[PDB]
């Protein structure tokens, strides 16, 4: 018997500056919505458009594929929640895809102990970029950070690796097991989540 | 030495965009955070009339000489507004220090980046046409208006446009570096 509460578009994210997704939540408190419609227009245009993909991004989301995503051009978007009793509209949200970029984590993190003759031994760390990103053309640029720590240590040691996909670490404690993770961020935007840990035992004879 | 020139140009363009992004964020938190200034900043950049690529596919399609030309035109077009930004702000009795410091650094570093860009063009495209065609900024009256709201909105739009164009310049330079030096295998 009640119209929906006021919905709110609470998050938008682009993993690769080529697509993006936005998510909304219902209002508490009002009736159950039976439909939502996300509409938007772009700076410089009067045309109103509907969300082109309500499926890809899962529940209460709008996914903008490559055909609908462009940088340096503000999206002005709104979501309405309707049921047979009435309707409610979110506040407008202004989105520049440029400033919502947060890559997925790096991949294939691998760690190896190297012990060369008469030179310092070292932990050799290697990884790959997230799959969705185009570094090769220069469209996207990634920076990386590694962290590692033994269990029960209070602090992670953090190493900024710049744009490399490998890294050498020298001062490690012989016999100790370390957890290592990597994360990445664009030149402009948000750090990814840390990758899952890879584990490494540093040999006693180190 | 093209690799060294490109490397230094990209250090500058990424540093400039960083400063512009932080300037815009600091102005926004401090003056405009509470009132409809972001709605007011829709469609109103002096560089909008340039044909600029809007995605990597248009970028890839751009003739290399014209793409470099375009970066140069955007940088040349910002000389005038950056000068007035700094002049106006520095001329205040109580100049917001962090904002002023960023504006003066961007003003200075943009000149250097334009010099690096002109050297690039000289090396890669020595018979470029030396005629200028860049878009004119003429928004000084709105920066100088007594109406505090119209004035803040003029500053908002200038800073939003700066952050956008500094980003585009950086992203276009990174595209060109990778295309020129690495055949798009960076
Ligand atoms: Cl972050
Ligand atoms: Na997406
Ligand atoms: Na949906
Ligand atoms: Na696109
Ligand atoms: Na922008
Ligand atoms: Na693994």
């Amino acid at each position: 018997m009640l119209p929906p509460g006021k919905p709110e578009i609470f998050k938008c994210r682009s993993p690769n500056k080529e697509t993006f997704t936005c998510w909304w939540r219902p209002g508490t408190d009002g009736g159950l919505p039976t439909n939502y419609s996300l509409t938007y227009h772009r700076e410089g245009e009067t045309l109103m458009h509907e969300c082109p993909d309500y499926i890809t991004g899962g529940p209460n989301s709008c996914h903008f594929g490559k055909q609908y995503t462009s940088m340096w051009r503000t999206y002005i978007m709104m979501v309405n929640a309707t049921n047979q009793m009435g309707s409610s509209f979110s506040d407008e949200l202004y989105v520049d895809v440029t400033y919502i970029v947060q890559p997925d984590p790096p991949l294939e993190l691998a760690v190896e102990v190297k012990q060369p003759e008469d030179r310092k031994p070292y932990l050799w760390i290697k990884w790959s970029p997230p799959t969705l990103i185009d570094l090769k053309t220069g469209w996207f640029t990634l920076l990386y950070e590694i962290r590692l720590k033994p269990e029960k240590a209070a602090e992670w040691e953090i190493h900024f690796a710049g744009q490399q996909t490998e890294f050498k670490i020298l001062s490690l404690h012989p016999g100790q097991k370390y957890l290592v993770q990597v994360r990445c961020k664009p030149d402009a935007g948000y750090w990814s989540a840390w990758s899952p840990a890879t584990f490494i035992q540093i040999p006693s004879d180190f | 030495m093209l690799r060294d020139l490109f490397d230094r140009a990209v250090v500058l363009s990424a540093y400039i965009h960083n400063l512009s992004s932080e300037m815009f964020s600091e102005f926004d938190k401090r003056y405009t955070h509470g009132r409809g200034f972001i709605t007011k900043a829709i469609n109103s950049c002096h560089t909008s009339s340039l044909a600029t690529p809007e995605d990597k596919e248009q970028a890839q399609q751009m003739n290399q000489k014209d793409f470099l030309s375009l970066i140069v035109s955007i940088l040349r077009s910002w000389n005038e507004p950056l000068y007035h930004l700094v002049t106006e702000v520095r001329g205040m009795q109580e100049a917001p220090e962090a904002i002023l410091s960023k504006a003066v650094e961007i003003e200075e570093q943009t000149k250097r980046l334009l010099e690096r860009m002109e050297l690039i063009v000289s090396q890669v495209h020595p018979e470029t046409k030396e005629n200028e065609i860049y878009p004119v900024w003429s928004g000084l009256p709105s920066l100088q208006m007594a109406d505090e709201e119209s004035r803040l909105s003029a500053y908002y739009n200038l800073l939003h446009c700066l952050r956008r164009d500094s980003h585009k310049i950086d992203n276009y330079l990174k595209l060109l570096k990778c295309r020129i030096i690495h055949n798009n295998n960076c």
